[PDB]
RNA sequence: GGUUCGAAGACGAUCAGAUACCGUCGUAGUUCCGACCAUAAACGAUGCCGACUGGCGAUGCGGCGGCGUUAUUCCCAUGACCCGCCGGGCAGCUUCCGGGAAACCAAAGUCUUUGGGUUCCGGGGGGAGUAUGGUUGCAAAGCUGAAACUUAAAGGAAUUGA
RNA sequence: CACAUGUUCC
């Protein structure tokens, strides 16, 4: 189901934005 | 709303020519429209018409024959010179055997074949074949 | 036909339509016959004009005698109400009958035994005889259909408004048509009425066949 | 098109200017990012120096061992 | 070889009472017999098998395939037609496309372009044909140009003798089945499109069924 | 691929209506989409109609009746074997079955 | 269809429908000629001449066949002008 | 537990059509009639057709049969299709004639008739079936 | 303020595994008010205005006239039915109008017989609604929005088997 | 009340 194909990318973006502030 | 007076006139009579009616009712009558069909009077494409000349937008009732398959309207009114009167008929008219491009000029609303004679083109209206 | 001194609407025909129930129509209306209807009477019944019945009978009777050979004219009645009238017209006029249970493919299959090429088609009503009208668009065949106030006019060339439901009203139609087509061709005169009664073409229910036989014995 | 006036020319080719970018052929020939990424750099032939040899496994049913070279 | 007549118009062929096949297409009576075209214009009627194509049907037990042949027919004078047959063998599918190709010949209109001197070389007017998604147009051409068209519709256009042709197409022309029959509607539209030369009202000749109805009941059933 | 003119619903000018709950399940269906069986039910079918008559109060006492408007969903109506799948030529026939028995 | 010099070059002239005033195609399989017999003004019997008509197949497939031929026969005097 | 198939029914019907006069009513009476009029391959097939031959006359003795062509029944149908009733019910002295049918006759050539009866108009013109 | 129901979570059964479907609870929520966000298969997967083109049976608004029935019985006049019609309001059946690739559609028609007017939006499938930039929001997140690279396919309609 | 999966090319 394509609904959680989008939600998988959404968890990647929160992880990728958190490492922006760490630097 | 109502943008054109001549485009709806030709679309209404083409919607009934494919059906096969003999008398139809067109809502507008303009100065261009009343002398637009007089070109078809000299070419014999449509039967004689009677109008209701009143204090409103008059209603024209035209006799319908089968000689005019479709009269075409072009929008807007492009400018046509005599360096390109042969240019459109390559894409617009069926042939020179028949098919007519009508134009409105300083001489009046008139055909491309006679536009070659009086040497005056210009503002265009449409085509009937 | 048109303003002909020999062919007005006749007094002796007046009493036949009024007693039969021909001028009465149906509850509904088909959009085609605006010109064939005079007025609406009480309880939802339309009125079929007798002048229109006379004129459209003549144009129907024009085409019957115009085909000089009656051997290749077909007649159809799939409804049991017009069964008795049309069968003996094949023997009388010379036509070829189609009396119920019509086979599809009689006009396109060259292998079938009943492969026909007539000139004129006779329909009692378009709804029960819609299938014969299908092949009329594939091979060029004129047709007559006895139309009601509700019968469709699809693939019907010549149509006559009358009542195709009552038993006494249907057999009047082919009798008067037979009485007319005999008059244009040089066989029977016009001043004297036809000797054969119109009752010969009324379809009779089998209930009355065994009941009238009781009165004989 | 959809608008059919007589003096709509700025409405016309500006509504043809920007989806020319959505066409791949116009975008490829007018955006230089792939021209930077072109390892020929606008060329057709290029010299090269080998550092190793790489054997590439082939695709679906049509399968073999392909002779490829690191350049 | 010895033909046994079936159709009513078929008997009229052998009686030497009709001069040509033009009077049949005057009245547009349908044709079901395939020797009538051979009888009148079967001299230069040239056959050509376009293509073979193994169309297939999926069944429960095994597979099931039958062939299909395409044929353009005519002489090089005004008369061409198309034939379609899907049969089991390539021999029967080819003849089936040959044998029905007579049955669907449509006479084309050749007209002049500008001056009316010489022989009618092009289409009288701009006409098109509609079937499927493939579009084709018959566009008049200047003198001495030729059939400027795709090779498969190019063959069917010099197949009728019309020489100067201009075209303009749209659609998946790779489906030449939908592309050849698109020309078929366009060439058939010429005798349905009203011409200002043909504003003269047609006097109605009497039908051959009506003219010879006495003979139609004395030599057969 | 589109299957119906009105896709299982009788909404043509509303856009939004009030949902209702189902009967066999608690499926939440809009009111003009669920199947509304207004089932008529006598209290005793065949057994006690003779049995009440020998213990009733008055002469030919009339029995009361139940009127419950069932609201089955798409999945609950087919599981109760009420509605049936139909051919596309017979899907448009929306006339109710008769009441012969 | 005639040339520059004045010779009829067309191989036939197609029919015309008298109702819609348009020509009839070569593969129109529903177009019908209405054969109308002639009635004598004093005898009433068949003469030997016809007032032929034509109808196209498209008019048949909408249903306006009989209304046209009634109008067609009014102009030729077959239908009574009093009506 | 017995059904007559297409082979039995095509052999039995054509025998009855052409050889009506030679068949009897008992099974064994016309069983040997079928022996001489056709070439029957086996004993079993002759008894199979002849039972259905006798089965159809019980349908004939009941009345007319749809799928049969009998000359005598054809003449008897011609005798009843050309039957002549008494005088016509089209020409009466009493005829019901609605109020709205007069003015179409009144504006026609024959306005005043002799053997007609003007009827009352039905008061209350409700004629349609209730909806649902 | 929490009646009922019910994310998360817990407990009892099935499972080889349930962190699921079933049942017992139960927090945020579900109810109201004031501040936020602007996403939905927000669908009629079908923008808005306007001329025309099959009928047919309906329903709703307002208006016109009319046998008659029923109440204010005490009629003029009002109501409720019945008959039609008028402008449009959601609509429905039929279909060789016509269109479309077809499913289907009186519009998805008046389209190679190509132009009534106008807005938004797509250019093979992925990468990707992603990086970056800007911007709104407390946050979740929303709007705008790539590229390198990868692929000969991705996809829609329809027939027959399974 | 359960039923999960059948290694690739043809």
């Amino acid at each position: 189901r394509a609904k959680w194909r989008k939600k998988r990318m959404r968890r990647l973006k929160r992880k990728r934005r958190k490492m922006r502030q760490r630097s | 709303v109502r943008m054109n007076v001549l485009a709806d006139a030709l679309k209404s009579i083409n919607n009934a020519e494919k059906r096969g009616k003999r008398q139809v009712l067109i809502r507008p009558c303009s100065k261009v429209i009343v002398r637009f069909l007089t070109v078809m009077m000299k070419h014999g494409y449509i039967g004689e018409f009677e109008i209701i000349d009143d204090h409103r937008a008059g209603k024209i009732v035209v006799n319908l024959t089968g000689r005019l398959n479709k009269c075409g309207v072009i929008s807007p009114r492009f400018d046509v010179q005599l360096k390109d009167l042969e240019k459109w008929q390559n894409n617009l008219l069926p042939s020179r055997q028949f098919g007519f491009i009508v134009l409105t000029t300083s001489a009046g609303i008139m055909d491309h074949e006679e536009a070659r004679r009086k040497h005056t083109g210009g503002k265009i209206l449409g085509f009937f074949f | 036909s048109g303003a002909l001194d020999v062919l007005q609407m006749k007094e002796e025909d007046v009493l036949k339509f009024l007693a039969a129930g021909t001028h009465l129509g149906g509850t509904n209306l088909d959009f085609q016959m605006e010109q064939y209807i005079y007025k609406r009477k009480s309880d939802g019944i339309y009125i079929i004009n007798l002048k229109r019945t006379w004129e459209k009978l003549l144009l129907a009777a024009r085409a019957i005698v115009a085909i000089e050979n009656p051997a290749d004219v077909s007649v159809i009645s799939s409804r049991n109400t017009g069964q008795r009238a049309v069968l003996k017209f094949a023997a009388a006029t010379g036509a070829t009958p189609i009396a119920g249970r019509f086979t599809p493919g009689t006009f396109t299959n060259q292998i079938q035994t009943a492969f026909r090429e007539p000139r004129l088609l006779v329909v009692t009503d378009p709804r029960a005889d819609h299938q014969p009208l299908t092949e009329a668009s594939y091979v060029n065949l004129p047709t007559i259909a006895l139309c009601n106030t509700d019968s469709p006019l699809r693939y019907v060339d010549i149509a006559i408004p009358c009542n195709n439901k009552g038993a006494h009203s249907v057999g009047l139609m082919w009798w008067m048509l037979a009485r007319e087509v005999l008059r244009m061709r040089g066989t029977i005169s016009r001043e004297h009425p036809w000797e054969v009664m119109p009752d010969l073409y009324f379809y009779r229910d089998p209930e009355e066949i065994e009941k009238e036989e009781q009165a004989a014995a | 098109g959809k608008c059919r006036g007589l003096r709509t020319a700025r409405k016309l080719r500006s509504h043809r200017r920007d989806q020319k970018w959505h066409d791949k052929q116009y975008k490829k020939a007018h955006l230089g990012t792939a021209l930077k990424a072109n390892p020929f750099g606008g060329a057709s032939h290029a010299k090269g120096i080998v550092l190793e040899k790489v054997g590439v496994e082939a695709k679906q049913p049509n399968s073999a061992i392909r002779k490829c070279v690191r350049v | 070889k010895e033909w046994l007549p079936v159709t009513k118009l078929g008997r009229l062929v052998k009686d030497m009472k009709i001069k040509s096949l033009e009077e049949i297409y005057l009245f547009s009576l349908p044709i079901k017999e395939s020797e009538i075209i051979d009888f009148f214009l079967g001299a230069s009627l040239k056959d050509e098998v376009l293509k073979i194509m193994p169309v297939q049907k999926q069944t429960r037990a095994g597979q099931r395939t039958r062939f299909k042949a395409f044929v353009a027919i005519g002489d090089y004078n005004g008369h061409v037609g198309l034939g379609v047959k899907c049969s089991k063998e390539v021999a029967t599918a080819i003849r089936g496309a040959i044998i029905l190709a007579k049955l669907s010949i449509v006479p084309v209109r050749r007209g002049y372009w500008g001056n009316k001197i010489g022989k009618p070389h092009t289409v009288p007017c701009k006409v098109t044909g509609r079937c499927g998604s493939v579009l084709v147009r018959l566009i008049p051409a200047p003198r001495g140009t030729g059939i400027v068209s795709a090779p498969v519709p190019k063959k069917l256009l010099m197949m009728a003798g019309i020489d100067d042709c201009y075209t303009s197409a749209r659609g998946c022309t790779a489906t030449l089945g939908n592309f050849a029959k698109a020309t078929f509607d366009a060439i058939s539209k010429t005798y349905s499109y009203l011409t200002p030369d043909l504003w003269k009202e047609t006097v109605f000749t009497k039908s051959p069924y009506q003219e010879f109805t006495d003979h139609l009941v004395k030599t057969h059933t | 691929t589109k299957k119906r003119r009105n896709n299982g619903r009788a909404k043509k000018g509303r856009g939004h209506v009030q949902p209702i709950r189902c009967t066999n399940c608690a499926r939440c269906v809009p009111k003009d989409k669920a199947i509304k069986k207004f089932v008529i039910r006598n209290i005793v079918e065949a057994a006690a109609v003779r049995d009440i008559s020998e213990a009733s109060v008055f002469d030919a006492y009339v029995l009361p009746k139940l009127y419950v408007k069932l609201h089955y969903c798409v999945s609950c109506a087919i599981h109760s074997k009420v509605v049936r799948n139909r051919s596309r030529e017979a899907r448009k026939d929306r006339t109710p079955p008769p009441r012969f028995r | 269809m005639q040339n520059d010099a004045g010779e009829f070059v067309d191989l036939y002239v197609p029919r015309k429908c008298s109702a819609s005033n348009r020509i009839i195609g070569a593969k129109d399989h529903a177009s019908i000629q209405m054969n109308v017999a002639e009635v004598d003004k004093v005898t009433g019997r068949f003469n030997g001449q016809f007032k032929t008509y034509a109808i196209c197949g498209a008019i048949r497939r909408m249903g306006e066949s009989d209304d046209s031929i009634l109008r067609l026969a009014k102009a030729d005097g077959i239908v009574s002008k009093n009506f | 537990g017995r059904v007559r198939t297409k082979t039995v029914k095509k052999a039995a019907r054509v025998i009855i059509e052409k050889y009506y006069t030679r068949l009897g009513n008992d099974f064994h009476t016309n069983k040997r009639v079928c022996e001489e009029i056709a070439i029957i391959p086996s004993k079993k097939l002759r008894n199979k057709i002849a039972g259905y031959v006798t089965h159809l006359m019980k349908r004939i003795q009941r009345g007319p049969v749809r799928g049969i062509s009998i000359k005598l029944q054809e003449e008897e149908r011609e005798r009843r299709d050309n039957y002549v009733p008494e005088v016509s019910a089209l020409d009466q002295e009493i005829i019901e004639v609605d109020p709205d049918t007069k003015e179409m006759l009144k504006l026609l050539d024959f306005g005043s008739l002799s053997n007609l009866q003007v009827t009352q108009p039905t008061v209350g013109m409700n004629f349609k079936t209730p909806r649902g």
